[PDB]
């Protein structure tokens, strides 16, 4: 775990290689990686960093990697934070030099505490490690690390919000037009990315770009941490190549029971937000990210939720929105409506009191709700809401027929 | 109603470091964090002086109090059982554990023991879904606990 495992993994062995590099060389180096965002944005990782292209501004730039993802799990991001922290650390040091930022801050998940501590402590061994700092790693560019505990915002998750959390002042999205994402949070240039990107990018660079990159369909580059939670015997994290069989994935899970088979029905592929699936749909994955969209899939989170056949469709999805209910940050006047309208609206369906049309109506709300937004997180949450109507609601439309039963049940 | 951040302040003083040049906002987050340790159920009086250390107007700090879920307004059972009620965990059937647990614990899901070692929370996503049920006890963590097992877990602190 701590430095020896850290020494032991032989992290930073590259780092020495790193000193010699080659950062412009590194940066294209990703492009061959053609590293897309691991969080789900997908923009060229090279593209994102490249965007810095800093030249000279008075202020220091800064880079930070989320360590915080609340997506509702599976907690893949957290697990990565725990097992081989340093490896993340090295990646942090290595990449950052690429952008040529003086130092980096990593902002962690609020729930974690004891979990958080090890990361700094591994972080502590770093100065102790003496790999880089001051004059560093035979590299003039400086190195600094700061990690900040957190308030606890799923809202804090938005990039504008994440940069803002560092701001620690009523996090909201900064203003979308204005970025220039790099400038100027914490008062200056600063690019951001999901942690897996932060670390994995470090290993790939050390490795020849092709080995990681060659792996999978050219829709998706290299490898991914998939995690699953379901009404099946095995749930957890499985580090797997992009583009494999879902049902094959189901088999790795040893998911219970069967599938399609006893019982249905749907899986929310990414995390929760992307469109849910159907039993017929499941044969399709193929979990390459590009693969999902055409489906209207979009397993950006890479943490599956199996939602079992023997349950109320309205019942699970509805419980799910609430979280969206908790979520609203407040920056958009409309999204207060956004959670509202849905959640209160959502409940009626779940109780089964409400009349036929309202199902249709909700749909209307969805697009308008989706009409425009500050976020983002909010938009994504709504969109997942949408697919609910098709398929499962398409099933729920029947489920609502069950509401009819409530209607029959009325007297 | 007279909180003092002085003796542990030197530790607090470092917190001052984290940003560069102007502003102490970065300290904000740190500061409140320091405080919850100082007293839980932290109080307005504590904030204001914290603002002085902070050097910002109360409402400014006050805006901060709203937003972060973490800071706690009054008092909690020193035991503060954060019980996740979100889908995934729900998908865990967890919910039954809490209900069974509430009966065992003794107060509506909303309240805390008159004994006051504990203070339940309905919590939303604890960001450990693969591990559900996940229970965050105080600073610490408990993972997928049997109802009998959950009772046993409550027990030991209870001692
Ligand atoms: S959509 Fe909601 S959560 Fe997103 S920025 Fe707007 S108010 Fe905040
Ligand atoms: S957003 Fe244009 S009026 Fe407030
Ligand atoms: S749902 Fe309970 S931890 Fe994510």
């Amino acid at each position: 775990x701590x430095x020896x495992x850290x020494x032991x993994x032989x992290x930073x062995x590259x780092x020495x290689x790193x000193x010699x590099x080659x950062x412009x060389x590194x940066x294209x180096x990703x492009x061959x990686x053609x590293x897309x965002x691991x969080x789900x944005x997908x923009x060229x990782x090279x593209x994102x960093x490249x965007x810095x292209x800093x030249x000279x501004x008075x202020x220091x730039x800064x880079x930070x990697x989320x360590x915080x993802x609340x997506x509702x799990x599976x907690x893949x991001x957290x697990x990565x934070x725990x097992x081989x922290x340093x490896x993340x650390x090295x990646x942090x040091x290595x990449x950052x030099x690429x952008x040529x930022x003086x130092x980096x801050x990593x902002x962690x998940x609020x729930x974690x505490x004891x979990x958080x501590x090890x990361x700094x402590x591994x972080x502590x061994x770093x100065x102790x490690x003496x790999x880089x700092x001051x004059x560093x790693x035979x590299x003039x560019x400086x190195x600094x690390x700061x990690x900040x505990x957190x308030x606890x915002x799923x809202x804090x998750x938005x990039x504008x919000x994440x940069x803002x959390x560092x701001x620690x002042x009523x996090x909201x999205x900064x203003x979308x037009x204005x970025x220039x994402x790099x400038x100027x949070x914490x008062x200056x240039x600063x690019x951001x990315x999901x942690x897996x990107x932060x670390x994995x990018x470090x290993x790939x660079x050390x490795x020849x770009x092709x080995x990681x990159x060659x792996x999978x369909x050219x829709x998706x580059x290299x490898x991914x941490x998939x995690x699953x939670x379901x009404x099946x015997x095995x749930x957890x994290x499985x580090x797997x190549x992009x583009x494999x069989x879902x049902x094959x994935x189901x088999x790795x899970x040893x998911x219970x029971x069967x599938x399609x088979x006893x019982x249905x029905x749907x899986x929310x592929x990414x995390x929760x937000x992307x469109x849910x699936x159907x039993x017929x749909x499941x044969x399709x994955x193929x979990x390459x990210x590009x693969x999902x969209x055409x489906x209207x899939x979009x397993x950006x989170x890479x943490x599956x939720x199996x939602x079992x056949x023997x349950x109320x469709x309205x019942x699970x999805x509805x419980x799910x929105x609430x979280x969206x209910x908790x979520x609203x940050c407040x920056x958009c006047x409309x999204c207060x409506x956004x959670x509202x309208x849905x959640x209160x609206x959502x409940x009626x369906x779940x109780x089964x009191x409400x009349x036929x049309x309202x199902x249709x109506x909700x749909x209307x709300x969805x697009x308008x709700x989706x009409x425009x937004x500050x976020c983002x997180x909010x938009x994504x949450x709504x969109x997942x809401x949408x697919x609910x109507x098709x398929x499962x609601x398409x099933x729920x439309x029947x489920x609502x027929x069950x509401x009819x039963x409530x209607x029959x049940x009325x007297x | 109603x007279x909180x003092x951040x002085x003796x542990x302040x030197x530790x607090x003083x470092x917190x001052x470091x984290x940003x560069x040049x102007x502003x102490x906002x970065x300290x904000x987050x740190x500061x409140x964090x320091x405080x919850x340790x100082x007293x839980x159920x932290x109080x307005x009086x504590x904030x204001x002086x914290x603002x002085x250390x902070x050097x910002x107007x109360x409402x400014x700090x006050x805006x901060x109090x709203x937003x972060x879920x973490x800071x706690x307004x009054x008092x909690x059972x020193x035991x503060x059982x954060x019980x996740c009620x979100x889908x995934x965990c729900x998908x865990x059937x967890x919910x039954x554990x809490x209900x069974x647990x509430x009966x065992x614990x003794x107060x509506x899901x909303x309240x805390x023991x008159x004994x006051x070692x504990x203070x339940x929370x309905x919590x939303x996503c604890x960001x450990x879904c693969x591990x559900x049920x996940x229970x965050x006890x105080x600073x610490x963590x408990x993972x997928x606990x049997x109802x009998x097992x959950x009772x046993x877990x409550x027990x030991x602190x209870x001692x």
